[PDB]
């Protein structure tokens, strides 16, 4: 006999090392991917600036100051001068966790608040 | 099976060899559009703006500003700019629309 | 200048890195600025050829 | 130790390899014997000296004084111990130590400055014990075991630079640096010597300038010499002391050769027969013509063999055989030829070779990058 | 491999056995004159000192000689 | 005063004659060359970092 | 009697938990590492096996053993034996046979069992499954433990050992080729072998077996390989080929193939020393130079020390050749040191170059660089002598006098001077202008560089090749962190 187990048989050991190439180009294609996924995800960065694009063309946001929370979910707010704008709040932050006499960080126009402040 | 396994392998090592030049494709592209999207926030950053002053830094990345006209905004700050620009009493110049910081100025 | 002005910086980095290793502080990458003064020191490189097109005919 | 039984202990070398000045030399050795409890010195030295006859006199004398003033300061020790007190052990402990530098021990001394280096109250005191090992580190010239006291004491003083203590430290700076061939870091040393003193604990201040005049006028350039000491008014001071001295600055910086050959013997003779000094006379030699030399042939492109010869005022027989030499040997200049009989030199150093000066380290980051090519995978 | 060091080892130790302590103490007498002495200065001092050792070693004091003489 | 390099020129015993010249870019061999030597901690330094980590 | 049998159960056993760690751990971390992929994950135990190899070449293991400590010679693997599965009650036995040892003493003994080491590997080695692998770690690390000392009647247990490693595997392989990591393993591994009991082959035999079918298993890798291991047993015939072979038309430059990726990080070096020992009798003046040199300055880990001093005095022995001879300068260790301290009077000689006294300096004193064998360079050297003077006569002036440097020279007669000035012409190495006006020798002897003499066309060549250098340096900064980002 002694082909398929000496002639393909090593033949099939020459396919092993092909293996071994294909370990080559394969571990080339993991390597390289995880760079092309590392340019793909900070292009994308800096592409997610662009959507924080149009909050800077919200010439940013203001200041807001919570001096008294009003039971009707529509906090009044101490604004900059002719301010004092009552208003609710977005609703993925709830009104209780914001303390009154407390400084926030509120949006220019929409009035919805980010976070509490030191 | 074990004959078998050999032209059934070729067809593997086919599929594994046309990632190669389609991930030169994506190498050589993106990087191109990474060039492009570079510029294009750099030239957002253009030298008409207005010149405000940092009063507080809250959170990373994020600040509050106060304004020439003595209102404070908040602002969430620009990534490329390091944390020695987050000093409290600074110089600190946003721009006319886009309010967001390119540098400060040394008093 | 702005590199050897750079490798005074780095020549502080393998302490910093033979200390903790731990947590990255410095938003400064000092690589990538580098690659682009090579990339802008190039073009004496890719002139060099055009000079030699020119001196030819 | 800091007696000045270092200094008359230090006239061995003098004393041992010629024949000649061993008169004198033995002479203030034996009317010194009688101090600073000088028996062990000449008796480890008294190969290198006389016979056994009067030798064997004053040995038994000395010996029984030795262990007289010992257990004085043994019981003055135990009287300082069981008491409140650190000073008083510190300083027990202490002159324990420095009479067992005068009997020339550092066994019992080694351990005894390092009981009271254990009892340093402060890091003054501690550096105070540190010099006390510098000084009979000179006679004994170890080299690593008084750099090593000097090291740890090096960091963290913070006291301040005091002013004979820091100065000492400075001057024993320079101590090493003439033992060792490091002349270019031994250029800052002495600019201390507005505040160098008479030292009998170690060395004269005029022994200090004496020492001071070789490494500043030999390992100095006209530049560092008229930055330095031709404007300091330090050696404007002190070359009143020896009329010599002034010339081999002034006819050595006036280029003079025909004079300064004519009184380089005496540096030669001066230059042996030293403590400290002696086995680099060799390379001082040496050293001062490539640097005369090259002196005279920087500002000269080309040079006949006749103003040459008149200049140095010798043969051209031996001026011949020197360059020769200082092409491969010395390594000054580009080639030297005799076709017409008159030195020519090119020396293109200054355009392409202020580029090609760094081949040299592109070749060794090269190799150092095949090193961390040595680094990948192993 | 470095197991090859081991027999040009041997041969070291038969070198280091050839003088027992003879040439590290004689040898010494001139390591203690150039102990920390930075011995690329050595190489040339030993070269001209060596070149010197022969004939003419210090000459300095013949050359007054050498004035009238030549 | 070539000596002290007040001015350019060197002189000659045998033909007499005066050369004057001079090297105006000083400032790229500097550069170059302690960009060289300040690179050479950089290298060994790392080498150090890797000749710790792997033995 | 209460001195050392006091002291005498407590010293041992402290190299029993380390040796058993490490077994246990290079062992169950091989198999335990590369068992479900053996064929992905590869040479991750290169570097540990040779490092364990090189942490037990300065073993100080056996001093006081062969008396009653002999119970760690017939223990041995014993993992997982019998039955492939159903191992638990093994796992139990692993600490059993280890505690039967340990209740009150064992019946032990040194020579008695050494023949029948291949009771396990005739049914089982470890497990009938990773039988290879387990073989040869089971197998080869133990060889050199009591083939250990060599000497006193152990090289026919060498024997035995070598016919049992050939008859178990490399009589051919149990499978031919296993194109595995133990194929990768078992070239450096065969080849330390044959490195090892070479030794007993030079002791008293020669090249006439082994050594002659391994070219037949040089060969038999299929030439597919990255011939790593392919060199090293390349290197086993090439130091076969150093002490007598001198024909040159199959090695030298036959044996010169492809080049194969040959590192190791230590066989460039040596490899290279080997080379350039069989290169250093053609007398290579450019290349062998630097790249001997360069091989001095390779394998800093382990020592740079106790083995470069062969490349080291070789390198100078050549390096005198050319009128220049760089001593020892920058490295500063006592073995180089000692191993110059005869050779420092006449290199010195070198460069002044006196002929009577110094020919009689070189055989005075000559003891063992002389008894180093055929004084063959030695004798190229006395008459290289007056050629590396008339070398530092060429760094010197130009004309040729018949009084001063014919006598200086100690060469007396108008013919010798221009005639041997002119075998100096003859090389090539010099710049010299052959004139007769009045019977003088002229010479223009311009050794200016090419500072403003055609420097674009001059350092052309090395900014090619510099920049190709530092480039290919710039594709090893590319090519190992993709070695990085490979396994995430």
């Amino acid at each position: 006999l002694e082909e398929g187990k000496a002639g393909s048989g090593l033949r099939q050991y020459y396919l092993s090392k092909i293996e071994e190439l294909q370990l080559i180009v394969n571990d080339k294609s993991q390597n390289l991917r995880r760079l092309q996924a590392q340019r793909n995800e900070l292009n994308a960065k800096v592409r997610l600036l662009r959507e924080e694009l149009q909050l800077l063309q919200e010439q940013g946001s203001y200041v807001g100051e919570v001096v008294r929370a009003m039971d009707k979910k529509k906090v009044l707010v101490k604004v900059h001068p002719e301010g004092k704008f009552v208003v609710d709040v977005d609703k993925n932050i709830d009104i209780n966790d914001v303390t009154p006499n407390c400084r926030v960080a509120l949006r220019n126009d929409s009035y919805t608040l980010h976070k509490i402040l030191p | 099976d074990l004959y078998s396994r050999y032209k059934k392998l070729q067809q593997e090592l086919e599929f594994l060899e046309v990632q190669e030049e389609y991930i030169k494709d994506e190498q050589k592209n993106l990087k191109k559009e990474f060039l492009h999207a570079q510029e294009e926030v750099k030239r957002i950053q253009s030298i008409p703006l207005v010149i405000g002053q940092f009063l507080e830094a809250v959170d990373q990345n994020t600040a509050i500003v106060g304004s020439t006209t003595g209102s404070n905004y908040y602002v969430r700050i620009l990534s490329t700019i390091d944390r020695e620009l987050l000093k409290p009493n600074a110089s600190v110049a946003l721009h006319k629309h886009s309010n967001a910081l390119v540098d400060v100025l040394p008093p | 200048n702005y590199n050897k002005a750079v490798e005074e910086e780095d020549k502080m980095t393998p302490e910093q890195l033979a200390i903790k290793n731990v947590g990255k502080q410095d938003p400064k990458r000092h690589l990538e600025e580098h690659v682009d003064v090579l990339m802008t020191s190039n073009i004496v490189q890719c002139l060099a050829a055009m000079l030699d097109t020119v001196v030819f005919k | 130790p800091k007696n000045p039984d270092l200094r008359i202990a230090q006239l061995r070398f003098l004393l041992s390899l010629p024949e000649h000045r061993g008169d004198a030399a033995v002479r203030d050795e034996l009317m010194a014997a009688v101090r600073d409890n000088n028996m062990a010195p000449y008796y480890e030295a008294l190969c290198k000296s006389l016979d056994w006859q009067i030798d064997v006199d004053l040995l038994n004398k000395m010996k029984k004084a030795n262990e007289d003033e010992l257990k004085r300061l043994d019981e003055e020790l135990e009287d300082a111990e069981k008491n409140l007190g650190e000073s008083e052990i510190r300083d027990a402990m202490m002159a324990k130590a420095e009479y067992l530098c005068r009997i020339g021990d550092k066994e019992g001394a080694l351990t005894a400055f390092r009981k009271t280096y254990d009892k340093t109250v402060a890091l003054g005191h501690r550096l105070d014990i540190v010099f006390y090992l510098l000084r009979i580190g000179l006679f004994y010239m170890d080299n690593d075991l008084i750099t090593r006291n000097t090291e740890k004491a090096k960091s963290l003083i913070e006291e301040g630079g005091d002013w004979d203590r820091r100065n000492r430290l400075k001057v024993y700076q320079g101590l090493y640096c003439v033992a060792i061939r490091d002349f270019k870091q031994a250029a800052e040393l002495f600019l201390d010597t507005v505040s160098t003193f008479t030292s009998y604990e170690l060395m004269d201040y005029k022994t200090f300038v004496t020492y001071t005049v070789y490494v500043s006028m030999i390992a100095l350039e006209r530049p560092d010499l008229r930055e330095k000491v031709i404007k300091g008014a330090e050696i404007l001071e002190v070359l009143h002391s020896l009329p010599a001295v002034r010339q081999y600055l002034f006819s050595l910086y006036e280029c003079r050769y025909s004079v300064f050959f004519q009184s380089l013997a005496v540096v030669e003779q001066e230059m042996k027969k030293d403590w400290l000094f002696a086995p680099h006379y060799r390379y001082y030699v040496r050293e001062m013509r490539i640097h005369a030399y090259s002196q005279l042939l920087e500002s000269y492109r080309s040079l006949t063999l006749g103003y040459m010869a008149e200049a140095f005022g010798v043969g051209v027989e031996f001026i011949d055989q020197e360059l020769s030499r200082f092409i491969a040997a010395g390594r000054l200049h580009c080639k030297i030829d005799k076709v017409n009989e008159i030195v020519e030199t090119n020396r293109p150093d200054s355009k392409n070779w202020q580029y090609q000066e760094t081949i040299k380290k592109g070749d060794l980051l090269l190799n150092r990058v095949q090193k961390l090519s040595r680094v990948i995978n192993m | 491999m470095s197991e090859k060091k081991q027999p040009v080892d041997l041969g070291l130790l038969e070198e280091d056995d050839e003088f027992e302590e003879f040439p590290a103490e004689d040898w010494a007498g001139l390591d203690e004159d150039e102990d920390a002495h930075v011995w690329e200065d050595n190489w040339d001092d030993d070269n001209v000192e060596d070149d010197f050792s022969n004939q003419l070693r210090a000459e300095l004091e013949k050359h007054g000689y050498k004035m009238e003489t030549s | 005063m070539i000596l002290d390099k007040k001015f350019h020129g060197i002189l000659d015993q045998g033909e007499g004659v005066l050369i004057i010249f001079d090297e105006p870019p000083v400032d790229k061999t500097y550069e170059a060359a302690l960009e060289t030597i300040q690179n050479m901690s950089k290298v060994v330094d790392s080498l150090y970092n890797k000749a710790k980590k792997l033995t | 009697p209460p001195g050392g049998g006091e002291q005498e159960p407590p010293p041992p056993p402290a190299p029993q938990d380390v040796e058993m760690k490490e077994e246990a751990a290079t062992g169950g971390g091989s198999t335990g590492e590369a068992d479900g992929k053996t064929a992905a994950a590869a040479a991750e135990h290169s570097q540990r096996e040779l490092d364990t190899v090189t942490l037990e070449d300065i073993k100080e293991h056996v001093k006081q053993l062969e008396k009653a400590v002999s119970g760690k010679e017939p223990r041995f693997v014993l993992r997982a034996l019998r039955m492939l599965p159903s191992t638990s009650r093994r796992l139990n036995h692993y600490v059993l046979y280890k505690a039967v040892q340990g209740f009150f003493t064992s019946n032990n003994a040194t020579r008695d069992f050494l023949l029948p080491f291949l009771e396990e590997p005739m049914d089982t080695e470890a497990d009938l499954q990773f039988r290879p692998r387990t073989g040869k770690a089971a197998s080869t690390p133990l060889l050199p433990e009591v083939e250990a000392y060599l000497q006193l009647l152990v090289v026919i247990f060498m024997m035995n050992s070598k016919r049992y490693k050939e008859a178990q595997k490399i009589s051919d392989d149990l499978m031919q080729k296993i194109s595995t990591q133990n194929r990768r393993a078992l070239d450096l591994v065969a080849a330390k072998c044959y490195y090892y009991h070479a030794r007993v082959y030079e002791f008293l035999d020669k090249l006439d077996v082994v050594r002659s079918f391994l070219h037949a298993r040089l060969r038999t890798a299929t030439l597919r390989h990255d011939a790593d291991g392919q060199a090293t047993l390349l290197n086993l015939l090439l130091r076969n080929y150093l002490h007598y072979s001198l024909y040159d038309q199959a090695e030298k430059l036959v044996s010169k193939s492809v080049f194969p990726e040959q590192a190791n990080n230590n066989e460039w070096a040596r490899y290279l020393y080997y080379t350039g020992r069989i290169k250093a009798i053609q007398l290579e003046y450019s290349e062998a130079r630097r790249t001997m040199t360069n091989a001095l300055r390779k394998a800093p880990q382990h020592t740079a020390v106790g083995f470069k001093q062969t490349v080291h005095k070789l390198l100078i022995v050549v390096e005198l050749l050319l009128g220049e001879i760089p001593d020892r300068l920058q490295f500063r260790q006592p073995s180089l040191k000692r191993s110059l301290m005869p050779y420092f009077l006449l290199t010195q000689a070198v460069r002044t170059g006196n002929l009577a006294k110094f020919n009689q300096v070189l055989d005075q004193f000559g003891e063992k660089f002389q008894a180093d064998g055929t004084y063959t360079l030695i004798i190229r050297l006395r008459h290289n002598v007056i050629k590396t003077g008339v070398r530092m006569i060429s760094l010197s002036y130009s004309r040729i006098s018949l009084a001063d440097i014919a006598q200086k020279l100690q060469l007396d007669s108008p013919e010798d001077a221009e005639f041997i000035v002119a075998k100096a012409i003859r090389d090539g190495v010099i710049e010299a202008s052959i004139n007769h006006e009045k019977g003088y020798v002229q010479s223009k002897e311009m050794i200016d560089i090419y500072s403003t003499r055609e420097p674009q066309l001059a350092f052309h060549q090395r900014i090619s090749f510099c920049l190709d250098i530092h480039n290919m340096s710039v594709k090893a900064m590319r090519f190992p962190p993709k070695s990085y980002n490979k396994d995430l």
